[PDB]
RNA sequence: GAGUCU
DNA sequence: TCCGCGTCAGACTCGTAATTATAGCATACGTGAGG
DNA sequence: TCACGTATGCTATAATGTGGTCTGACGCGG
């Protein structure tokens, strides 16, 4: 017995009939015509080819059994759209599918933030150019050296090379054995600390008292425009919907509320003190 | 210049610091004699002898 | 480092447990004063915006 | 009371019930604004509470007496 | 929020979907350009929530105007971003996948329940072979594995007659079909016929499961997962690094593998692909799910980019870096800082220097609070800038808040509670903390750059807790030992020592002074030395029978300095206390005297005043350290040349081949070790009494005032041991092994070590410094284990009303009384009414504290032993009573209700092991054993009194002992044990039993480097099972040919003579055996391994002759490192390799039948006519000689006692005394002071559980071990109401097991074994009601002890009353 | 080094570590046993909740101290809430059965 | 550890009897290890890597 | 990974 | 007896931030704006 | 109805079973 998933699947596909020339045509003839037995024993037989193609495309994106799975899906589409009428072989035709299905599925799953087909194939043109430039410019090629070789924008070469930058994992230690990782250092900036939390409570509870302080028509008109006491942040012209119904008198009364409040901030001890903030 | 604790020596058993101090004293003692003879401006043959 | 006149004797427990009592004159001479050159970088990056 | 809290402990008994009684009285002067019995002498509400326990003025039972007095007086103004 | 308890169960497929708020059907995280949650991704906003507060993705609905609004466009709820860490999700797996915790975590759970091996289940999972779920005709057995070939057999023949399937589907259908009610009945009924041990163990565990599985409401279906839940996004975040790079958790990478393989599987099932392809995908799904849950468990862990494995979910719960140990039982804390500490010798004991800028950042909110009250700042933002500018007004307010506001100071490592103490801050100029010198001992803080942590107690409760409990002035005595930890050292001792000590004439001898102030007057005036003998008038206040102080004036013959020191001494102490020359040991007794006479206040002032004057006079003295102060004796080269010739003599006799290598090795070490003693005795004799002075008479002598000597004699720093290495001889250095290097260093540090002497010194240097780094972890792990078991234990009750206790005889071991009765019995409730010798008037009441006053009366009347109320003997169910524990050793008075004894007890044991691993290791270089115990010399006259001794007279005319544990007492005039010794086997006594001896008489004599085998009969020697080459070896010399025989053991022995036992059989002149007097035992002494024999076969012998000489190589210097494993093993309750056999029931012995050497004992007691039989090995020579009235727990085989056999036969008090004495002897070897009550605390927790033998009237019945506390609460109701009484037996448990046996699974999972605890609790459906401290520390509640004791019991009456 | 209030970690929601990050001090299990042993349960609960994880506790307590009132208004650490979700994601029902 | 052959022995760590089981290791700079070792019952055995 | 206090 | 799994002291300071490789072009699929 | 990024699709010489670390220890089950 062997309890490894890989050497077990490899044992199963081993005891499978390696098809000859008109054996492929004989089964594929009834496969396109639609046969239970043909599709299985064509696919079952040609699993041995998938493994070899998947073996060469390794240490790149997925592990290995993952390349075989996506490789087997390409072999199934090779069988659905094979043409036995043509004198050409199946191993020729299916090699195009298994290299294709694996290339195309690696491009998607290999990265954490999902990178599309266009941006990746864009990138491969820049990468193969870089290797040709590197052998004659000894040092690695710059983004301008690559951009200037293809006569394409410097921002476009920079954009795509920036997406190539891989993601560092949080659980990875800087220390070594068991000191600290990146979660132990990186701050939650979305949750503000008690100092910043209580300042907006004190700023906004200070303002609730300064509303009751100014005149009755001035703190009504000023508050409901900014949406401080009211429900929606309206404009000078939209304060007319309430009771004001004015354009000029609203603008004079809004500014009159702010002018009396500017002197309330110069006396309490802010104005230029709270201008820096 | 510095006042050290003598009780930081016997427990530690690092007596080289005390031999360093004694010899360091002797070393400065020669320096302070030569410094005095250069201030007094005695003689090149005298500095040679000492 | 630097060599200096050292007297081995206790002193009002200011040399309690290997605690050291140094003269103002050593600090005045700036002889144990150390230079610390410090490197801080300012980077203009490219954000989404 | 300043450094040494032994005399305060000798008066109640338990070191733990002492912290509970002293805190109760500290919180009355902190929020409620009750007047201190011993001269303040510029000390924190924590030390006043210990001083009052040390002298034998504040106690779990005495605090319940005085709480019932203020509570039930207001209950009588209602009823 | 508030709640009662927490419960664990299996997640039903139905239950997993309830937590989920959407299915993640895609592995996509974020769009690379527009950085947002993807469509039904891992970080989907539609499922887990919006990124900003109250904002949908598209941005149609913003802020609280739209409160509970789910956007129609993007599909996102307008709620707080908080919902992203709280909402979970799910994945509908196309095929079932086994949960790895309910498969691999042995016992297998899924396998134990199916009664099907784990190997057999895995074959089904990875699709190797089919399993029959329900074979219609019983041709195919249930749970029978069929191979892929064997499946094809049944398929054609039967077909539908059987339902055998493969994969997790088959194991789930197999768990579905099984009936727990029907199989459980069958297991019960079919156990009756056989009744063995391992069947009844495994079949009863299966019954316990099946019953618990039903009652837990769990189904065996849920062992296999059909649904897979998803962690919330914020808990596995994809956040941006400052630069454009991002970072993600390892769970995102494992979730993506599972979703990819699940989606691909659904597509391959849609494609109706061949099963070969489908199987591979099902295997990969199991691998990805098992890797998500627990990565490194089933197979090789899935590594990511870094080569390290991806951290799984289990990993963030399990072990050290799990949530429990790192983010829940311990925390990062606000209002904390640290810095380099330095001295503060001006400070008072209740004070500490706290830097300006530290205190400014520490007390920020209190400053903003005062700034609004004084009217200086309008808002907090305004107050923030005032403080940031560091305005002059702000320093004044900072000063205002800090007065009377304590700060906590902490040092690593926090070994005991005194590692944190509270102080009143003093603002200082610099950036460094100033620590009070006297508390330095508790922290173990030397100023060579230590750092100490600062904590602000914010709440008023915390300010009062800091001031009342944790204040430095409140914490003077050690909780470990009733002795002051606040004790002057270093300069302070040296200064009072220099002050008090007298000297010949000096300035102004035989003067007469008016008072202690005129003594200071003549000293400061410069007319008298501190050492001048002078008559002085001093008035001492001694305390009367009542509280009042009585004043007494008298002329005192003391020095000037002693008069000056009396000024510090408070009124209450006699003048006799400062009349001696004071050292460290005496000054410690001064504050202990003062604490018990006066109180706390006087001691705090006295301790300070001692500190101040001690430092000051140390500085006055100008005591120093020079190279001339290290005097070497003139006769050192004389001693070495003699000792060199002695060692050269044994080495020359070794070349001849007279003495062996092992004998020379031990013999040479004894010569050098005594030479080091000789040089050191000559050094301290030429150092101590070297000062010879001329008095005003003619000439006399006194102790030397050599500066180094004063420093070691006073006990300020160093000792005579260190001075050997400085002036005398360096000594034998220790190998890294522990064994002693044969060449010791002759030279010392003043003379200087040469190239080789240094190289030898380094062997022992590195090994010491190595234990300081490595072995501290074995010791510190003991601290941890001890705390987890004792954790929950708190004083609950005032008085249990129990009448029981442990009888404490005084530890008189090895000549001098090592620990008086007084010390051991002090601060303990008198269990029974213990009066004076004349039993006719009670002397001490049964329920009374043992104050030093009562303890002094015990010495007057000579109370020998006293029964004392112990913690173990408490009959409290809930915790322990105040009476049973007795005095809080730290406080010197009765312990309070609510104080947590468990943790205090664990810390007191754990601390000295842990810290002493770092103490004599950094300091340690040299080896200094002296295990050359050749002979006992009795010191007082007495009658010789042996016990547990069986000797026989020899040819010489000498009482030779033939018993292993022989003790020798020393009986005085009236009849009481004064001295006690261990006389070993084969020892020669001077006088036999009952004979009078004088003082200074060698009463016993023997050879230490050999364990002889001595005969009991006379005649000739016969060789039995002593074949040359198989069992023994042989080596001869020359001319004549003397050969020695060396017995080989199983190590140096072939497979030929393994079951052969080599023994020197005794025979007479005829050739027959010689019977041992009064027994049917033919004389036969079994020789063990490596036993050297000089007498060959056919040699005449008398009784008392030595047959063979077993070597005794133990040259290891016993430090903490060699004793701690012993302590660990005792607390863990491990049987040794050779446990001594003990008699189970009292009655008449009859020896029985035999098995080819192995003995049987069919003992038939007088009352119990039914017999008890037990097998005994061949080689164990028995102490009991058969046909004898033997009682419970009588030593039959000699050797070490299993603590299980002690508790089983001789009750609780016996095993408690075994653990206390055995553990404490290890700490006593190292001079570590731990009260017995602290060991007794942990022993109580070891004696937690109990196995129920006879049936009860509940659901205990038989075999089920339950806690002691629970079965007694049942027995209280049973004794009154009636029905079947439950007979019981208390079981002993090790620490690691007793901790896991606790009902609180949260305590268990936080300790160790996190993976196993959670699964066993999940399947039993256990509910933890949060009992102990760990549970409430986790949930972030008030401790149910200490200050919160009162609060937790107040909630408990709310629960009772409705 | 010294810190009153500062940044908080992402998952644990505890203070950061070290002066390099301006972080609070670690109060380990060793340090927890000390206050356990004394009896000071308020000193401990302070450091377990309002100084550490308790989000409503830390902001509210900051405001209590600025108001002057040194009031203990605690809750339950977010690190426990994390433990619950991490155990539930393992496929283990863990729930708060209340009073 | 230098490459080459090095003979070594578990003293009393192997087994309960304390049979000193002698062993050998041929250590290359690159390639598989070659171990030879005894058993309690004095039979020679081979293990690679 | 290199340190600092035990 | 042999294989497997489980533990292994407590804080602190610093320091840095990597690699690979996936072809090329034509119709198909979805949303938003403009006529 | 195009504009634009994203996705799906097909290539016919034959090709058909995979390939980093190597040493802990002391305890305690099954
Ligand atoms: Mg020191
Ligand atoms: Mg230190
Ligand atoms: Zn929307
Ligand atoms: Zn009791």
């Amino acid at each position: 017995r062997v309890l490894d998933a890989t050497q077990l699947y490899l044992g199963e596909i081993g005891y499978s009939p390696l098809l000859t020339a008109e054996e492929e045509v004989y089964f594929a003839r009834r496969a396109l015509r639609g046969d239970v037995a043909s599709r299985r024993r064509m696919i079952e037989s040609n699993l041995r080819l998938v493994v070899k193609i998947a073996r060469r495309y390794g240490n790149r994106g997925l592990a290995l059994l993952d390349l075989i799975e996506e490789g087997n899906l390409g072999l199934i589409r090779a069988v659905e759209k094979f043409d036995p009428e043509r004198g050409f072989r199946f191993s020729t035709y299916a090699t195009w599918w298994i290299r294709q299905t694996i290339e195309r599925a690696i491009m998607n799953q290999t990265r954490t933030i999902r990178l599309p087909i266009h941006i990746v194939k864009e990138l491969n043109v820049y990468l193969r150019t870089a290797r040709e430039l590197s052998h004659k410019l000894d040092h690695e090629p710059s983004a301008e050296e690559i951009a200037e070789q293809l006569d394409k924008p410097v921002d476009d070469v920079s954009r795509m090379l920036r997406l190539n930058e891989r993601i560092t994992s949080v659980d990875t230690p800087l220390g070594g054995d068991s000191e600290k990782a990146l979660l132990d250092i990186l701050a939650d900036e979305k949750e503000n600390g008690p100092e910043d939390t209580t300042q907006d409570d004190d700023m906004k509870q200070s303002i609730v008292k300064w509303l009751f302080e100014l005149n009755a028509k001035q703190r009504e008109v000023l508050a409901r425009r900014f949406g401080l006491l009211g429900y929606e942040a309206a404009t000078l012209e939209d304060v007319g919907r309430e009771i004001g119904l004015t354009r000029e008198r609203v603008r004079q009364i809004q500014v009159e509320g702010l002018r009396r409040l500017r002197e309330i901030l110069q006396t309490q001890g802010l104005n230029i003190e709270a201008l820096f903030l | 210049d510095i006042v050290l604790n003598p009780l930081g020596v016997p427990s530690r058993m690092n007596i080289g610091q005390i031999l360093e101090t004694h010899l360091g004293m002797a070393a400065k003692g020669i320096g302070d004699k030569i410094n005095a003879m250069l201030k007094q401006q005695q003689e090149v043959a005298k500095l040679r002898e000492f | 480092g630097q060599n200096m006149r050292v007297a081995f004797m206790p002193w009002n427990g200011y040399n309690f447990e290997d605690s050291i009592l140094v003269s103002e004159r050593v600090v005045q001479e700036d002889r144990f004063t150390t230079i610390h050159i410090q490197e801080l970088a300012c980077v203009s990056r490219d954000t989404k915006l | 009371a300043r450094v040494t809290v032994q005399d305060a402990v000798e008066k109640i008994g338990n070191r733990f019930d002492l912290v509970l009684v002293a805190a109760r009285r500290a919180r009355q002067m902190q929020v409620g604004g009750k007047d201190p019995l011993v001269p303040e002498e510029n000390d924190k509400t924590t030390v006043i509470a210990l001083r009052e326990i040390e002298e034998g003025l504040i106690n779990n039972q005495i605090l319940d007496v005085r709480e019932r007095q203020e509570q039930q007086e207001q209950e009588a103004a209602e009823l | 929020e508030e709640f009662d308890a927490i419960k664990i169960a299996l997640a039903s497929p139905d239950m997993i979907r309830s937590w989920s708020f959407g299915e993640v059907k895609k592995p996509e995280t974020i769009n690379y350009r527009t950085f947002k949650p993807e469509r039904d991704g891992l970080f989907c906003a539609r499922i887990f929530g919006p990124v900003k507060d109250y904002e949908c993705l598209c941005g149609k609905y913003k802020r609280l105007k739209h409160r509970g609004v789910i956007c129609e466009k993007c599909g996102v709820e307008v709620t707080q971003t908080k919902v992203r860490r709280e909402r979970m999700g799910h994945i509908e797996l196309a095929s079932p996948t086994a949960h790895i915790w309910f498969l691999k975590s042995l016992p297998s759970r899924i396998g134990l329940l199916l009664d099907m091996p784990l190997r057999d289940i895995e074959r089904v999972l990875y699709f190797e072979s089919y399993v029959v779920i329900e074979g219609g005709m019983t041709n195919l057995e249930r749970q029978q594995i069929l191979t892929e070939e064997q499946y094809l057999d049944a398929l054609e023949e039967f077909g539908d007659e059987f339902d055998a399937k493969m994969g997790a589907e088959a194991i789930q259908a197999l768990l579905k079909s099984m009936d727990l009610e029907q199989e459980c009945e069958q297991l019960r009924e079919e156990l009756n016929e056989t009744n063995s041990e391992t069947k009844r163990k495994k079949l009863t565990k299966r019954i316990k499961l099946l019953e618990a599985f039903v009652q837990s409401g769990n189904k065996p279906e849920w062992m296999i997962l059909t649904v897979l839940p998803v962690l919330p996004p914020d808990l596995r975040p994809l956040v941006p690094l400052d630069g454009g790079r991002f970072a993600t958790s390892d769970l995102n990478d494992l979730y993506r593998r599972v979703i990819n393989r699940n989606n691909r599987l659904k597509r391959l099932l849609d494609l109706a692909a061949p099963d070969i392809i489908v199987r591979n995908e099902k295997r990969m799904l199991q691998e990805a799910v098992d890797a998500l849950l627990d990565n490194g468990r089933r197979g090789r862990a899935i590594t990511g980019s870094n080569k390290r494995p991806l951290k799984s979910l289990a990993d963030m719960i399990k072990g050290k870096q799990g949530r429990f140990r790192q983010n829940l039982l311990g925390k990062r804390v606000d209002y904390s800082g640290r810095s380099v500490i330095t001295v503060g010798p001006y400070l008072r004991l209740h004070q500490c220097g706290l830097p300006k800028k530290m205190a400014l950042e520490l007390f920020k909110p209190f400053i903003y609070g005062k700034l609004e009250l004084r009217g200086l700042a309008t808002t907090i933002k305004a107050a923030k800038k005032m403080v940031e500018r560091e305005e002059a007004v702000v320093w004044d307010i900072l000063d205002e808040v800090i007065r009377e506001h304590p700060v906590l100071l902490n040092r690593a490592p926090t070994l005991h509670r005194l590692g944190i103490q509270a102080f009143e801050p003093v603002l200082i100029e610099g950036k460094a903390i100033q620590l009070h010198p006297l508390v330095c001992a508790a922290y173990n803080a030397d100023f060579d750059g230590d750092q100490m942590a600062v904590h602000v107690p914010l709440t008023l409760e915390a300010q009062l807790e800091a001031r009342a409990l944790m204040m430095s002035t409140n914490n003077i005595l050690s909780p470990a030992n009733g002795e002051p930890i606040i004790v002057p050292s270093q300069d302070v001792v040296l200064g009072l020592y220099y002050m008090t000590r007298d000297c010949v004439n000096a300035k102004g001898e035989g003067m007469v002074l008016t008072g202690p102030k005129e003594a200071e007057r003549l000293y400061r005036s410069g007319l008298a030395s501190l050492h001048a003998r002078v008559k002085v008038r001093i008035t001492e206040y001694e305390k009367d029978a009542n509280g009042e102080l009585v004043a007494k004036t008298s002329l005192k013959d003391t020095t000037v300095g002693r008069a000056i020191l009396w000024m510090i001494v408070p009124k209450g102490l006699p003048y006799s206390i400062v009349n001696q020359a004071l050292g460290k040991k005496a000054i410690s007794k001064m504050l202990n005297t003062c604490y018990r006479i006066l109180g706390l206040k006087p001691t705090v002032i006295f301790a300070d005043q001692i500190m101040y004057t001690g430092f000051a006079y140390a500085a006055r003295s100008g005591a120093s350290v020079g190279i001339d102060d290290m005097v070497i004796p003139e006769k050192k080269h004389e001693i070495i040349s003699e000792a060199e010739a002695e060692v050269a003599e044994i080495q020359e006799q070794f070349q001849s081949g007279l003495v062996t290598a092992g004998e020379r090795y031990n013999k040479v070490i004894d010569i050098w070790a005594a030479a080091n003693d000789r040089v050191s005795k000559a050094m301290m004799d030429n150092l101590q009494t070297e000062t010879v002075i001329n008095r005003d008479g003619q000439e006399e002598k006194q102790v030397s005032f050599n500066s180094i000597y004063m420093m070691a004699d006073s006990g300020a720093r160093g000792s005579a041991a260190q001075i050997r290495q400085l002036a005398g001889m360096r000594g034998l250095m220790a190998k890294p092994d522990g064994s002693i290097i044969e060449t010791p260093i002759t030279a010392n540090f003043r003379e200087g070590l040469n190239v080789l002497q240094y190289f030898i010194s380094t062997h022992g240097a590195r090994k010491g410094l190595a234990d300081t780094a490595l072995k501290t972890a074995n010791s510190g792990y003991l601290t941890r284990r001890l705390v987890d078991v004792a954790q929950d234990l708190v004083v609950t009750e005032d008085d249990c009303g129990t009448h029981e206790g442990i009888m404490m005889t005084p530890v008189i071991e090895g000549g001098d009384v090592k620990e008086p009765l007084r010390d051991r019995v002090l601060g303990r409730v008198t269990a029974e009414d213990v009066l004076k010798p004349g039993t006719a008037d009670i002397l001490v009441p049964r329920n009374t504290l043992l104050h030093e006053q009562w303890c002094d009366l015990l010495e007057e009347n000579s109370v020998d032993a006293v029964k004392v109320r112990s913690v173990v003997s408490c009959d409290t169910d809930f915790g322990v009573c105040a009476h049973c524990y007795g005095r809080d050793l730290a406080r010197g008075h009765i312990i309070n209700k609510g104080e947590a004894i468990g943790v205090i007890a664990a810390q007191s044991i754990g601390e000295p092991g842990t810290q002493l691993t770092m103490r004599t290791f950094h300091i340690g270089g040299a080896a200094s054993r002296a295990a050359a115990e050749s002979s006992i010399q009795v010191k007082n006259k007495g009658s010789i009194k042996l016990s547990n001794v069986k000797s026989v007279v020899n040819s010489s005319g000498k009482l030779v002992i033939t018993s292993r544990n022989t003790e020798l007492k020393l009986i005085d005039e009236f009849g009481r044990t004064k001295e006690s010794y261990k006389v070993p086997y084969g020892a020669v006594l001077a006088k036999g039993d009952g004979e009078q001896v004088a003082g200074g008489e060698t009463v016993a004599n023997w050879d230490p480097h050999t364990m002889p085998v001595i005969t009991e009969v006379s005649g000739f020697v016969r060789f039995t099972d002593m074949i040359d080459g198989q069992t023994i070896t042989r080596q001869t010399d020359e001319l004549t040919g003397l050969s020695s025989l060396v017995v080989l053991d199983s190590a140096e022995r072939t497979a030929g003579g393994k079951d052969l036992r080599p023994a020197l059989k005794i025979v007479d002149a005829q050739g027959n055996d010689v019977l041992i007097p009064g027994t049917d035992m033919p004389a036969q002494y079994f020789l063990p391994g490596k036993a050297i024999v000089q007498l060959e076969d056919g040699v005449q012998i008398s009784s008392g002759d030595t047959l063979a000489r077993i070597p005794q190589e133990s040259g290891g210097t016993k430090d903490i490192t060699g004793g701690l494993p012993r302590v660990a093993d005792l607390f863990e309750a491990r049987r040794p390799k050779e446990p001594a056999i003990l008699a189970e029931i009292s009655g008449i012995v009859s020896f029985g039948k035999e098995t080819k050497g192995k003995r049987r004992l069919v003992i038939t007691p007088v009352d119990g006519s039914d017999p008890y039989e037990e097998m005994i090995p061949k080689w164990r020579q028995l102490n009991v000689f058969e046909g004898e009235r033997v009682e419970r727990g009588d030593v039959i085989s000699d050797g070490p006692e299993a603590p299980h056999d002690i508790l089983r036969l001789r009750g609780v008090h016996a095993v408690t005394r075994y653990i206390v004495n055995e553990v404490q002897d290890v700490y006593r070897l190292q001079g570590v002071k731990i009260n017995d009550k602290h060991i007794e605390v942990i022993v109580r927790q070891m004696l937690r559980k109990a196995t129920i033998v006879n049936a009860g009237s509940s659901d205990f019945l038989e075999g089920e071990q339950v806690e002691y506390s629970r079965v007694k609460i049942a027995n209280r109701e049973l004794e009154a109401n009636g029905k079947v009484g439950a007979t019981y037996s208390r079981d002993l448990l090790g620490i690691t097991k007793a901790s896991l046996a606790t009902e609180s699974f949260i305590s268990a999972a936080s300790f160790q074994e996190t993976t196993r605890v959670l699964t066993e609790a999940a399947v039993a459906g256990k509910r933890d009601e949060l009992r102990g401290l760990k549970e409430n520390v986790i949930v972030g509640r008030l401790i149910p002890a200490g200050t919160g004791y009162a609060y937790h019991q107040d909630r408990m009456r709310r629960r009772a009353a409705g | 080094h010294a810190r009153s209030t500062g940044s908080y970690s992402l998952v644990t929601q505890q203070p950061l570590g070290g002066k390099a990050q301006f972080g609070g001090q670690r109060f380990g299990e060793m340090e927890v046993w000390a206050l356990e042993a004394y009896g000071a349960a308020y000193t401990l609960q302070e450091m377990l909740t309002v100084k550490s994880d308790d989000v409503n506790g830390r902001t509210k307590m900051y405001k209590n101290i600025v108001d002057g009132n040194h009031q203990m208004e605690p809750g339950m650490p977010e690190s426990f809430n994390v433990l619950l979700k991490e155990i539930r994601s393992l496929g283990i029902n863990i729930e708060l059965e209340d009073e | 550890r230098s490459p080459g052959v090095f003979f070594d022995s578990d003293k009393g760590k192997t087994h309960s009897s304390g049979k000193v089981l002698y062993n050998a290791r041929i250590i290359p700079y690159r390639g598989s290890w070659l171990d030879f070792e005894f058993d309690p019952k004095d039979n020679l055995f081979v293990r690679i890597d």
